[PDB]
């Protein structure tokens, strides 16, 4: 019935979009804000920010196609293809007004085409904790002076012959805990209950595969964004990144500067990759302030 | 804004054979630091890595200090300690705490100003 | 016996600093030691060995923990494993210097021996891996061609037995996938050859030992930063595959910063597993390099 | 040396609606090539990717040619073929064979001499 607890005042619902049944969680009143999660998680990573934004906004947090309780995409997993589903879902609830977009990890990959091709539909934009797919991702290190890299999963997930599925099947909880904790600075926030909920969700066979198909389409997304990036982004933009172990550090804003004309960036000390859960208070504060100012 | 500030304490003057416990406090929780390490710089010598400790707890030591120095993580104290036993005059140096934070593109080094150790 | 011993060779053991090492020996004359790499054993040399034995005494040991060799008692860093390998070679050539041929992590486990005992090393051949230094931190996590060839560095080095946990029950699947994805000539890896390799490294202590070499890599980097203060002086050859899966120009490019007397070859259409993918041209280049002026 | 040599066959002049099959052979076995691809460039325009085929067998195509062009791999003939169906004047360009070989540090690009394709 429900993989994750729905926050008070919110609603778990579905919408078919281009043949694909998307799951989403919606609440609040006012202009629309869409929150798009990343790999290893679902809409539920936003469950602490959602009631705060609901005080001024209509908040929708969908499950990415194939992840959570959304159906796999029927077109493909490249950024341009998935962005079609997400734009249509957001535009269905705010057809006359521009909306706000907050995105985390591969949520960036799956929305950037939508933003650059429909700038007038995007009022303000918040991107956190992942690169936009472009040639700069080819410079991430396979190995570092501190041991295992934070990005080796890019090639692991993208390997042919279903390597990752074959190796991870039957070990979904073990792998996800290793992936989450190795990208976290504050691992304390991931209780047994939270790790179980995420692991059970992405362990669904079609979800395990869908997770990696996003990475197998990464080269295709890079090529698409090389053409789309000819138009700079014009809406107000904020970037967030973890400054502790596991985060993007300075790279998040540095890359965004080549995309956005109007961008401010923050690096949150002692925080890793999973900002909404590791550093709920500072991150919620920065997002709420950015989207409230002048309104 | 610096993503971590480090402050060393607990050095000072000791006679040969004496002991010291060095301390390194971090402005962020120490588990946010991928590798914490101790360096030293003596007059007329090279800057040396003395000990380092990973998040897992795996440690590594310089040969010159094996068996005498011990590096550890105290999560509750939010402190990394360097216990220095059986000191000699040749251990006279300023000891630096080093914080290595790994980001997606690579690591960033952070350094304290160091605490003075004199063995005489 | 895990792998068939070539006619005229013997499978034997020697104990070195408490560790019982396996090897295969044959021929007469000056000594050549052939050091294998990850995923394999001495047996990758079984085509070059009978050729070399016509002029040389050939010894191909199994790395500590791999094949039929016992795990090291000190550690898996380059300096630690080189002690076992240096002392083993000097047991068979205590009075004369010998030649060293090494492939993949065989380079990691012999370079400290070479730099510190140059008078013991007549000629040096290194193929298909970097010497552990800061350059390895520049390998890409992901490429414009898809999955990189080097991501296993971090996979193998991850904490909490990640690689062991995920590969357990799939040793043959993973090893076939790792080998073929690093090879240009996948046909030479028959069902029978893959089965022998998979059987060997599927031993619990061998699966772990395989990854411990990578878990010691940062320590090897720290060790080699000091050792490299002394350049290598003996004649040196490097070999690399120019096809998919190989080191390309980087093999010789890096060695130039280590050796004063080095020549390099990049073999077209060949991947990482030069002795098996491209036996004929590799064998010929090696035999010639060790035969000149002799 | 050169780690691969590429030799194209095919091309020429064809009327709208017609078909052509391009060919590219590799000097090394084609399995040693990570990605085989076809690019095209018309005068005064940018070079664009038309089709590519990986060792796995996965193919990818440009939007303007999806459904009309087909890239395929003949391992015995060491040859990659580009079947070009339903040609329009908008497909007029010089078509280049492309070989990408991945090494540990990264890939190396190789190009063929190119063949002229004119639809008129």
């Amino acid at each position: 019935a429900e993989e994750f607890p729905v926050p008070n005042g919110f609603e778990s619902a579905y919408r078919e979009v281009d043949g694909v049944k998307l799951h989403y969680v919606k609440g609040g009143q006012g202009p629309l804000v869409m929150l798009v999660h990343g790999f290893g998680q679902t809409w539920y990573e936003w469950h602490q920010l959602m009631p705060e934004l609901a005080k001024r906004f209509t908040v929708i947090a969908p499950d990415l196609p194939g992840l959570g309780q959304s159906e796999p995409p029927k077109t493909g997993y490249s950024g341009e293809q998935v962005a079609v589903y997400l734009h249509k879902l957001a535009r269905q609830f705010s057809p006359d007004r521009p909306f706000d977009l907050v995105a985390h990890d591969i949520g960036i990959w799956n929305t950037y085409p939508m933003v650059v091709k429909n700038q007038a539909d995007i009022a303000r934009l918040v991107y956190m904790e992942a690169p936009i797919p472009d040639a700069r991702i080819y410079r991430f290190p396979a190995f570092t002076a501190q041991g295992e890299s934070l990005v080796w999963h890019f090639s692991f997930f993208a390997a042919d012959d279903r390597l990752a599925e074959t190796l991870i099947a039957g070990k979904e909880r073990f792998f996800l805990e290793h992936f989450i904790k190795s990208h976290a600075s504050n691992t304390e926030v991931f209780s047994e209950r939270l790790l179980d909920l995420y692991a059970r969700s992405y362990a669904k066979p079609h979800s395990l595969n869908a997770s990696f198909e996003y990475y197998r389409a990464l080269n295709e997304s890079v090529r698409q964004n090389a053409e789309l990036a000819k138009t700079r982004l014009q809406m107000p933009t904020m970037t967030l990144a973890g400054g502790g172990h596991g985060g993007m550090g300075t790279f998040q804003l540095e890359q965004m500067k080549a995309y956005a004309e109007d961008v401010e960036g923050h690096v949150l000390p002692g925080c890793g990759h999973w900002l909404p859960e590791e550093c709920a208070a500072p991150m919620n504060r920065l997002v709420i302030d950015f989207l409230s100012r002048g309104r | 804004m610096a993503q971590v500030k480090l402050q060393e304490s607990g050095g000072g003057l000791v006679q040969p054979g004496g002991s010291l416990r060095l301390s390194c406090a971090s402005s962020v929780p120490i588990f946010a630091i991928t590798v914490m390490g101790w360096y030293r710089q003596a007059p007329g010598k090279q800057r040396e890595l003395v000990a380092g400790i990973k998040r897992s707890g795996d440690t590594n030591y310089a040969d010159s200090v094996k068996g005498r120095f011990t590096i550890s993580r105290d999560d509750a104290k939010n402190t990394v300690f360097l216990q220095m036993n059986s000191l000699t005059t040749e251990d006279t140096a300023v000891y630096y705490c080093n914080a290595q934070i790994l980001s997606w593109m690579g690591g960033t080094d952070y350094w304290g100003q160091g605490t003075q150790v004199t063995v005489s």
